[PDB]
């Protein structure tokens, strides 16, 4: 990477600002006097003892034990900006109360209690309390600072040859927060960089701007393609998060202290709006966070198989002939992706004449196998009279101006070309309208599409990227927006799908940038890595940061984007992909051809057993994207999520699970013999899944692996499903039987559940048609009920068999279930390995039933 | 008289043959399901070549045999293009 292309803290001038004051004496306190305390808010000014400016903090309490601190100037000359279209809703209050009050300080409770809130008036500081319990302090280092906005580098700015006319002058707003009691903080993506947050102190802040970085480096906290401002603090005692909703360019500083962590926010326009989510456990926070800014979009089944994709695929022939050879070499694959060239000269919505000259029938052979295909839609729009986008768009004035009035333009992938306004609701309308049938000719329903460069990336720009005093909608200028520019492309290309379908379809988009919220519009990836080993290892860590901000869509390219991986290296890289839940290869345009047969038969063997265990666990990876569409809860969480008093867990990146069930070790280095998995839990067992051996936790298991090995373990006390008949694409297999995996707990206990619905549609939540059962194993029964009765579906899938580990060998096995008689069912019995196979149960998997071992 | 695998795994009552569960190791008793992992099925293809598939290939909704026998359960209907 070119660093020099990019600013530091120190060539930033709000940030060079900011970061010069250092902890002391806040000058900012509360005018008691004029302290109002309504229901939804409690309104106090605020001022500065030296240039006597006057602030306003609205202070509310929200139901679900979270406060929310709002403060902008009391008489501003013009409006600041205030991040529209991130909250899912207007946040429920909770009444505040004064419970206290001396002639320098507050207190408040929020509703009948426990949680109060002291406001100390000089200096101006906020204590946050769980009864007696410190939880947290909002300036106590005094690090509070809000450039008001004076009369039209702290004015007229220029980095390398961009000139930052800077209309407004300094405008930057900043604020600290203490947590007593934790040492490790994780979250504000995207950084290449460690799951755990390291401190700032001899360094960088990590910063937040969406920036296209070229070949960027790992373990550095420059700024990636997206910005997610939640940062989250786990201690063995209590789980804490803060949600920093800002869009404008944000730098974050850590440091460490009785442990304590404390928290620095810096943001260049925009008001202070900071969201306190005060667990106490990290479930709680995702619920917290769940309630403000939505939920992760409920994936079509098929974009959780596997993505075969690369820069770029040569025709409609060359498409046809990567199809025919997942076939030809029984390997599963449901989507193959289109990048640049196979539009006319990167003029997006188009078809090149002589590579794609028949789209549809493309889509249509592509049907026929049961397969989609992805389409790459930029937000970047050639600058071409002969161009209907560009000129639809410029004839409506919906391109972003500069500040003489004229359409921005700058250089991309087609070169000149100018940008949609995607903060203008009228834009992300014609946006969206753009891809109907009519509109996207050649598109169809099993075409999809991919967002990249929304930061969006200037090729010619400061820091290639977007200027600052760009303007947008309503007047602000692009430094008040930048943060979710990419999220408004990315919603209203998901927008887009559905409507094209009218209302029926699910969306499936992937998007490079990205902002709080995005986990409700579809996947992101981590960009442009390369194929190296680091690079492997790294994945883990990144979209595990993704994970507890609510991204639980994520992956990086298998096999790394730039450069050509070794053989072994793409193995384990499939391995590892197998096991994430965006599943997709991508390469470089000059990359050597990898498509997974390419390879010697012993790297092929391995990548199919790879390709299949993915798919035989998609009802697993179903069920849990349907939790944490409803819940909030991530997929692909860190072993402390589950394990939350194991201190030795709170840093580990090399090791990961899915939901509470299965633990993956993948193998990251060449050449390498063994793993060492940590297998943690008190009163805990584990199942190496391709042995059936059980482990006791907790220890640290070496485990000898060869080329075909995945590290993976399930817990006891789980039900894993499974469709142990893997076909050549999801849609050929979305009505066959399920195997439940019985992993039995000490006690003899297991429990999960299976979501089941048609696959692409929202009849699911329009007509309530889907399945939710709860399996649940106890003394020496397997039983089947509904976990949401509400839930009916026309299906054909049934129960084909059940795999019970921890087992001893039963006399008979009795199935029973209403409208039928009682049935007896055969058996097979490891006593090596307590397996337990129940041969062919038959019962439809919507029916109650229950299993005994007599 | 009971089916025999035909690498001798088992022995089974012939109700278990082509009942839509894998019963031998080398996928001998299902060859006209999806049941069995190493399993073939068998398209007569008559005015083409006949050829062999993979078990996967039953009902998936995908056209393999030219005469359409693969599909007789999945909803889509396949017509003969062994010509
Ligand atoms: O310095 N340079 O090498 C350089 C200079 C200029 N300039 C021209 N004028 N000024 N500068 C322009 C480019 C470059 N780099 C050459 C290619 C590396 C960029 C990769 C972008 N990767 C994304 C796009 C895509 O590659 C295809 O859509 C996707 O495949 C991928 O997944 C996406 O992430
Ligand atoms: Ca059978
Ligand atoms: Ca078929």
């Amino acid at each position: 990477v070119d660093r020099s292309n990019f600013k530091t803290c120190d060539e930033s001038s709000f940030c060079k600002r900011q970061r010069s004051i250092r902890p002391g004496l806040s000058p900012y306190r509360a005018l008691l006097d004029t302290l109002q305390l309504g229901p939804d808010a409690l309104t106090v000014h605020l001022i500065h003892e030296v240039t006597k400016v006057l602030l306003v903090l609205e202070l509310q309490g929200l139901q679900k034990d979270m406060t929310r601190i709002r403060i902008d100037e009391l008489e501003p000359r013009r409006p600041r900006y205030r991040v529209p279209d991130v909250l899912v809703a207007d946040p429920p209050t909770a009444r505040l109360s004064v419970s206290g009050r001396d002639d320098n300080s507050v207190e408040l409770t929020v509703a009948e209690g426990p949680y109060k809130i002291i406001l100390t008036a000089q200096p101006f500081r906020l204590d946050l309390l769980e009864d007696r319990s410190l939880l947290l302090s909002v300036n106590a280092r005094g690090l509070m600072a809000f450039e008001h906005q004076r009369a039209p580098g702290a004015w007229e700015e220029t980095f390398k040859t961009h000139s930052d006319s800077k209309p407004y002058g300094p405008t930057s707003v900043g604020l600290d927060f203490s947590l007593p009691g934790m040492e490790h903080v994780y979250g504000i993506p995207e950084h290449a960089d460690s799951l755990r947050l390291k401190v700032t102190e001899g360094g960088e802040p990590y910063r937040l701007y969406n920036l296209d970085v070229f070949q960027y480096e790992l373990n550095n906290p420059m700024a990636l393609y997206g910005s997610v401002p939640v940062l989250l603090a786990h201690s063995f005692h209590r789980d804490l998060g803060i949600f920093w909703l800002n869009a404008a360019e944000t730098w974050v500083d850590i440091s460490s202290n009785t442990p304590q962590t404390d928290i620095r926010w810096m943001s260049e326009s925009g008001i202070i709006d900071v969201f306190l989510m005060l667990g106490p456990s990290v479930f709680d926070v995702f619920r917290q966070y769940a309630s403000l800014t939505g939920t992760q979009a409920l994936p079509p089944l098929f974009s959780l198989g596997y993505h075969q994709s690369r820069w770029n695929y040569r025709d409609e022939a060359d498409v046809l002939e990567v199809d025919q050879g997942f076939d030809d070499h029984n390997m599963p694959c449901d989507v193959i992706w289109l990048d640049i060239e196979h539009a006319d000269g990167k003029r997006y919505f188009t078809w090149d004449p002589t590579r794609f000259p028949q789209p549809l029938n493309m889509l249509e052979h592509l049907a026929s196998k049961r397969r989609k295909l992805v389409a790459i839609v930029d937000p970047h729009i050639k600058v071409d009279s002969g161009y209907r986008v560009h000129e639809e768009l410029r004839n409506h004035g919906l391109y972003v101006k500069t500040r003489d009035g004229s359409d921005y333009e700058g250089w991309c992938w087609p070169g000149s070309a100018s940008y949609p306004d995607f903060t203008n609701p009228r834009m992300r309308a014609w946006w969206s309208n753009m891809f109907s049938f009519d509109n996207y000719e050649g598109s169809a329903p099993n075409l999809y599409v991919w967002n990249d460069m929304n930061e969006p990336s200037v090729f010619n720009g400061p820091e290639v990227t977007m200027l600052k005093d760009a303007v947008h909608y309503g007047g602000w200028e692009h430094r008040d927006i930048h943060n979710i520019y990419g999220l408004y492309v990315h919603m209203a290309t998901a927008d887009g799908l559905i409507q094209r379908s009218g209302g029926i379809e699910r969306p499936f988009v992937l998007s490079r940038a990205f902002f709080s919220g995005s986990q409700r519009f579809g996947a992101v990836w981590t960009g442009d890595n390369t194929a190296e080993w680091d690079h492997l290892k790294i994945s883990i860590p990144m979209c595990l940061s993704l994970a507890l901000v609510g991204l639980s869509f994520c992956g990086a390219d298998v096999g790394g984007f730039f450069k050509n991986p070794e053989p072994e290296l793409l193995v384990r890289w499939y391995q590892m992909g197998a096991y994430q839940p965006f599943f997709r290869a991508h390469a470089h345009l000059d990359t050597g051809r990898r498509e997974p047969w390419l390879l010697a038969s012993q790297y092929q063997d391995a990548i199919r057993d790879a390709l299949f265990q993915r798919y035989s666990l998609l009802p697993f990876w179903y069920t849990l994207f349907y939790q944490a569409h409803k819940e909030g809860f991530p997929v692909m969480r860190p072993l402390w999520v589950q394990y939350p008093e194991d201190m030795s867990t709170f840093s580990i990146e090399d090791q990961f699970m899915l939901g509470d069930a299965l633990l993956i070790h993948p193998v990251s280095d060449a050449g390498a013999h063994g793993v060492q998995v940590y297998l943690p839990g008190q009163e805990e067992v584990w199942y190496d899944i391709q042995s059936y051996q059980k482990h006791h936790g907790p220890q640290t298991l070496y485990l000898p692996v060869t080329l075909s090995s995945i590290p993976v373990f399930q817990r006891g006390g789980t039900i894993v499903p499974r469709w142990m008949r893997v076909r050549r694409s999801s849609d050929c297999m979305k009505d066959d039987p399920i195997t439940l995996f019985v992993a039995l707990s000490p006690q003899g206990t297991a429990q999960g559940e299976l979501f089941l619905d048609d696959g692409h549609t929202f009849n699911y939540q329009t007509r309530h048609e889907f399945l939710l059962r709860r399996f649940s194993f106890s003394g020496s029964t397997l039983v089947s009920s509904s976990a949401d009765p509400k839930g009916h579906l026309e299906t054909p899938i049934w129960i084909e068999r059940v795999v019970i580990m921890g087992a001893g060998k039963p006399a008979a096995v009795v199935l029973q279930t209403k409208g039928s008689p009682e049935s007896r069912l055969s058996f097979q019995h490891d006593p090596e390995t307590s397996v337990l196979i129940l041969r062919k149960p038959g019962v439809s998997v919507a029916s109650d039933w229950s299993i005994h071992l007599r | 008289k009971p089916f025999t695998c035909l690498d001798g795994t088992a022995t089974i009552p012939f109700d278990q043959v082509n009942d839509d569960y894998c019963d031998c190791k080398d996928g001998s008793d299902e060859p006209g399901t999806a049941a069995c992992p190493n399993g073939s099925f068998h398209c007569t293809n008559t005015g083409y070549k006949p050829l062999y598939i993979l078990s996967s290939r039953v009902n998936d909704g995908v056209c393999d045999c030219c005469d359409g026998t693969d599909e007789y359960n999945s909803g889509t209907v396949c017509e003969n293009t062994c010509r």
